[PDB]
């Protein structure tokens, strides 16, 4: 399985702090299992993810992840390189970066974290054969973003 | 040589306009009028800003970002002029557009070409 | 007069104070457009990517004449300490298309 | 010591003529001449003198392939021409001391006769944008009371100046978009690095009116720096690197894209034909047809010039013809009149080969213009 | 040809250097830029001073005195460039000298050279 | 475009050197650099341009054939050099419209190193005699503080410029004379119409004392407009069409007429040789030697190009050798030190040729030097 | 001004009065160097051989401007009439060389 | 005998005003009657002519008759015709131009003049070839002036 620490301080990330609700998905398991997230570019998740991440994310990073009072995750750069995969990008909103971005551990089930995750990866303005996170299929039917 | 055939870099001659990191320059070779391939000549001004480009080096076979800043407040050296475009984009993608007078950021504010400086920036794609 | 410069030209990225507010720059873009800082902070921009950037205040922005940051090569930091409180628009002098904001309350 | 067939003949017959005059008992009484009055087969060439502090302009007969007289300039100016041949001007900029001191951007205006200059504004801030010469970087409203410049830094604006009123009146905030073409007395469009067109209607006073148009080409697509525009049909072709061309309508104060049309044949582009040159493309309002340089050649010599030239049919796309030039050209043009004349300069022979546009023959030549001469501008007269 | 060779004048084309009026003429011919063998091109201001020189004409085997005027306020044409000396002169002797610039009496004050004419004045020896 | 054989030597050079900071990971960091400290090898062109608005004038460094400097300059600008290597200057003119509109005269000073201006002062009512470049016509006091330039309209006269103070100081009323040949701080020499030399001392205010020496030659020996000049020396060296050389020692304040003596051989004479080009003498002080432009040409042919320099022993006068020079040169000069080298310009070629002068051999050349390059001046150093 | 020109372009000499005040312009001089005439006459010169010649008076002596009179060919006249007493010195424009004053009494 | 007339009013020249003294002289009975000046270049002659000529006309004519007040006399061009030879020149002096220019007849008997016009012509600066006053002996013999 997948090496599931703290971006910043390295320590493994504690998942008994996990709320009990959404550990169980067939996602939240195969995710823990091979560290893929089945979410990603999901119609039937896709316009739930957003809202997830409306309410949760857009205040901070922006409408479209452009970037804002915070960051942008819509591109190819990443502060924190693991954020190129979704095992790195989990660990990320689990245990916390620094600043106003603190572990989501409290507020997210681990469920709600990979479908918002989903979302942000659909928000990707880059090039689809650049998208490392998506199987083959995936990458054949995705498209850059644009509002 | 044929002016339309595939530009083919070299990495022996630096006042050659085939030399490597000049794959797209417009205008001449520093080097040929008192600077040197990464300085600019006695009493002109070195640009901060400028137009890039992706040149491969045939030495290594890697590929290095050059940041063509011009040497400004002189008259064109007329000397050892070239004009290449390697991923030269229209002007409307500044960036990598090479007919505009790159000498934003000298000082006195000297906005007159004289000649173009071949410094490496970074390692490209 | 609205803001000074710690370092006239830029340093490396690793000199960076950890904890230091922060604007990475790649992607063609200032992965942070709209920064809110209070007066006494120092903003310091790092760039992340082959393609130089700067940060380029038009004049009467942060005092009478404009100030034309030095351009950041690769991993390469420009700070600025805010000392008026106010909205500072900047951009890229040669990328006039890169914009950004550094709103200081 | 090398003369072209025209001047030869042109020095004959003035040869002659001073023989005769001597002869018959005439005196010579040196005085200034006026140049002969602006018509369709004129022609002007511009030489940028790759970026030197000072550029001249070269006026030519088309017809005579003869030189009627010569305009200085200062760096990298930018020239216009009055379609009805009223008089011509240009953006300059010049420095106190050769290339370095005290800039001073301007604009003057010339009597198309006298070539004396009838108004010099100056340009607050030396608020030109130093580049190389694209005709649409600078232009004249429908009018001629206008002219608008553009500028890159600090941000991009163009610059409104009364020629009427010999003054300069403001600088207008504009997106992140170059060209100007103008359209009606207070409109002209641009093309935007998203893609789209922008519609900039601007009066006296206030921020101007923008509005954008729907993106016409996708990013992968290059649009060179010299798009023919005609002003009077409204018409603006835009090539692409690889031939496609852009038509859009403006003739309706709107812009109205048309089918798009590639300039190169199937069997050509695989054959690795692509447009190439300074002003790649031109076309003829009336007979209402697409000029274009062309040649084979690797996807990144853009700018080398070209052998061959192709026309279309504007409105078929139709395969009109295709001329071998004979020449390195760098630059074509062609007079708006019934039978039109084909320019095509040559920069590297600092020379301008006029041919028969009908035919793509070769009539006459006109050398010694200039040190790299890159601008043919002909006005269309009626 | 021969630049040490004599000078052989023609009388055919005013527009190439050998033409009989330009035996010492130094600089462009004006029939190049827009003028006429006698008179200046538009925008140009028109000298009254000049320097001399005696050229023989091979057509009717007389010499005539020709008055060699500068039009200025340009800068040179840059066209049909000619330098011919029959009786020129060092500079302490002026009224032949043709490195003089004769842009003296123009309008304007004009002192930039741009072009010359080659009118006759007058018969010579 | 070509490479000189030593161009091609410095452009792999710096290959070579730039692949190793490469390779070891040293990074580009792009500065203003300063050229190597004058010395005995360095020779400055200048390029007239043909008459054009603007010049330029090339810093070469003899010994490698290498361009290490340029200056821009103005409309037919006269240029110094300090022979202590201090310093370098220039009369320059220049208008506010390209070649038209206000005229405005002025000297500058540079710093040898930095290239970069120390002074720019003004001269009033544009007092500059704008005549095709004669270095003798603007020249320095031996203590290297005051500018010497002649004015021939309205009237002769020479324009005092105080270099050390930055100012220009007056007008000289002097006969109808031509050139200048300082001597001493207060004290320089002139050529006039009759055939004498004039001298003339001047204090800071008042008439100058002018006083005429013997006429040194007749009213049908022409001599040329480039005679050579050794100020250390007070040497003057003055060929006539012909190649008959006045020469006159100015050492004792005082002109003492030398033996005159002829450069060119009774034989050559006879085959019709005869000088011919724009510099076509030079002097080498500490061998004493004269070295004069020579080819076989109709008389009235004194400014084409010559391929062949003749060497001839200043006292005697006897001939010491005869170079193939290989191209059409226009001017040539000679570096002051220990085993001098040959400097042969080519107008044409715009190219400089530097022989051994021992040899007559070429060892390198440097091109695209400028539009007409016709003045070479070196600085006698030591 | 101290002088008034009767006509501003060359004449044929052959149109002068005999008798007229007059100065020959020839062998490269002027033949009557320091002319003496009275308040009001009228000076013609008269260019005797193929080279042109004409006079030339510098500023602020016949008037705030400088007199530069046109070229006369052969067997061209050119005149000037002084309305003010004193000496005024001149000089053939082309050929510096060539001097000559008028003393008007 | 050649007419000699007033070269203004073309009235004839009255000899009755000539000094009486220096009428006689062989040069004056060869002059009258030939229209030639035995005196010219003389040497014998030359050094009274000079000086008679600097007592006389330098005061107007210049030193060396490269004119002053009045026109030069030292060159071809004359403003009177006739003063291209000696029966012209005798004339005018006789009889007087115009201006200051009055006759001589009070002042300078007819040899006295004879001699002037001597020295006159000696400052001749033009070509042997072209002194039409001159006998081929006297040509030869004399040289272009300078001072
Ligand atoms: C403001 C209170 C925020 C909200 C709401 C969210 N994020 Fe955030 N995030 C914020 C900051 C100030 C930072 C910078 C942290 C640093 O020290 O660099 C971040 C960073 C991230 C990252 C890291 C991206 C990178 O540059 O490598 C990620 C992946 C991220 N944030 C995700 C994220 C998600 C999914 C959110 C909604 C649930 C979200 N953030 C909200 C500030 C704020
Ligand atoms: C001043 C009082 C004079 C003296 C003394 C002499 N001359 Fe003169 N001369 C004078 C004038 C003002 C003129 C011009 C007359 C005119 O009508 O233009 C002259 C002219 C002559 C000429 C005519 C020359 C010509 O060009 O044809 C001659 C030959 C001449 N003068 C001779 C002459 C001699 C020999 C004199 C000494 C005895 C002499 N002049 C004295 C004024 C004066
Ligand atoms: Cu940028
Ligand atoms: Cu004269
Ligand atoms: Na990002
Ligand atoms: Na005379």
């Amino acid at each position: 399985a997948p090496q599931f620490f703290n971006i910043i301080d390295g320590s493994p990330l504690n998942f008994d702090d996990a709320m009990e609700e959404g550990r169980d998905t067939e996602a939240v398991k195969h995710f823990l299992e091979t560290g893929e997230n089945v979410y990603n570019e999901d119609p039937e998740i896709l316009p739930e993810a957003e809202e997830l991440y409306a309410g949760m994310c857009s205040g901070c990073h922006g409408h479209y992840a452009e970037g804002k009072i915070g960051p942008g995750l819509n591109d190819a750069y990443w502060t924190y390189p693991g954020n190129e995969t979704d095992v790195g990008l989990f660990s990320t909103l689990y245990g916390g970066a620094t600043g106003q971005m603190g572990p989501m551990w409290g507020s997210l089930t681990l469920d709600e974290m990979l479908r918002t995750m989903a979302w942000v990866r659909h928000l990707y303005t880059g090039d689809p054969k650049d998208a490392s996170w998506l199987t083959d299929e995936q990458k054949a039917g995705f498209t850059p973003f644009q509002p | 040589t044929d002016p339309r055939a595939k530009w083919v870099p070299q990495d022996n001659d630096i006042q050659a306009c085939d030399y490597w990191r000049h794959c797209s320059i417009d205008g001449n070779i520093c080097d040929c009028s008192g600077g040197s391939l990464t300085n600019c000549p006695p009493g002109t001004k070195l640009a901060t800003a400028s137009w890039v480009a992706s040149c491969y080096n045939p030495t290594d076979g890697q590929s290095y970002l050059i940041a063509y800043r011009d040497c400004c407040g002189y008259n064109v050296s007329g000397r050892c002029p070239c004009l290449n475009t390697e991923g030269e984009l229209p002007v409307y993608r500044p960036e990598f557009a090479n007919d505009i007078i790159w000498c934003f950021g000298a000082e006195d504010d000297a906005m007159t070409y004289h000649c173009t400086i071949s410094p490496i920036v970074g390692k490209a794609s | 007069d609205k803001a000074t410069i710690p370092s006239e030209s830029p340093f490396a990225a690793a000199e960076v104070a950890d904890g230091a507010i922060v604007v990475d720059i790649a992607k063609m873009k200032y992965e942070t457009p709209e920064l809110h800082v209070k007066v006494g902070d120092t903003v310091t921009w790092i760039n992340r990517e082959a393609m130089p950037h700067n940060v380029h205040f038009v004049a009467g922005v942060l005092g009478e004449a404009a100030l034309k940051g030095p351009m950041m090569k690769k991993e390469q930091a420009y700070s600025l300490t805010f000392t008026e409180a106010g909205t500072y628009d900047y951009h890229c002098t040669p990328h006039p298309f890169m914009r950004g904001k550094v709103v200081v309350e | 010591e090398a003369e072209t067939q025209a001047q030869e003949t042109q020095g004959q017959a003035a040869a002659r003529a001073a023989a005769a005059d001597l002869a018959a008992g005439q005196d010579d009484e040196p005085r200034i001449l006026e140049a002969p009055a602006p018509d369709a087969r004129r022609v002007y060439v511009n030489d940028p003198a790759h970026a030197a502090a000072v550029t001249q302009q070269f006026v030519i007969d088309g017809e005579a392939g003869r030189v009627i007289g010569m305009i200085d300039g200062g760096f990298l100016p930018n020239p216009v021409v009055a379609d009805d041949g009223s008089f011509i001007a240009h953006a300059s900029t010049v420095f106190s001391r050769i290339a370095r001191g005290e800039r001073t951007d301007y604009v003057e205006v010339f009597d198309p006769v006298t070539l004396l200059p009838t108004a010099d504004i100056e340009l607050p801030d030396a608020p030109r944008f130093l580049v190389g010469t694209y005709p649409w970087m600078t232009s004249l409203t429908p009018d001629g009371k206008t002219l608008l410049f553009y500028q890159f830094s600090p941000a991009p604006a163009v610059g409104v100046v009364d020629l009427e009123g010999k003054a300069f009146k403001r600088m207008l905030d504009v997106p992140d978009c170059y060209h100007i073409f103008p359209t009606a007395p207070d409109t002209f469009f641009m093309h935007c690095r998203d893609g789209s067109l922008a519609k900039v209607a601007f009066g006296t006073e206030g921020t101007p009116e923008i509005t954008h148009t729907e993106v016409f080409h996708p990013e992968d697509e290059f649009l060179i720096n010299h798009p023919a525009y005609s002003q009077k049909a409204g018409r603006l072709v835009w090539p692409t690197y690889t031939g496609k061309i852009h038509q859009i309508d403006l003739s309706s104060g709107d812009a109205k894209f048309l089918p798009a049309v590639e300039a190169l044949t199937e069997a050509e582009r695989a054959d690795g034909w692509r447009p190439g040159g300074w002003q790649q493309v031109a076309y003829h309002r009336a007979l209402d047809r697409i000029y274009l340089l062309v040649d084979q050649r690797d996807e990144w010599r853009h700018k080398t010039a070209s052998r061959f030239v192709v026309v279309l049919d504007a409105k078929t796309g139709e395969r009109l013809a295709k001329f071998e030039m004979g020449h390195e050209i760098d630059s074509i043009n062609v007079s708006q009149d019934e039978k039109p004349l084909l320019y095509a300069l040559s920069t590297g022979d600092k020379t301008l080969y006029i041919h028969d546009a009908e035919s793509g023959e070769e009539l006459r030549s006109v050398n010694q213009l200039g040190h790299g001469p890159q601008v043919i501008t002909t006005a269309d007269m009626g």
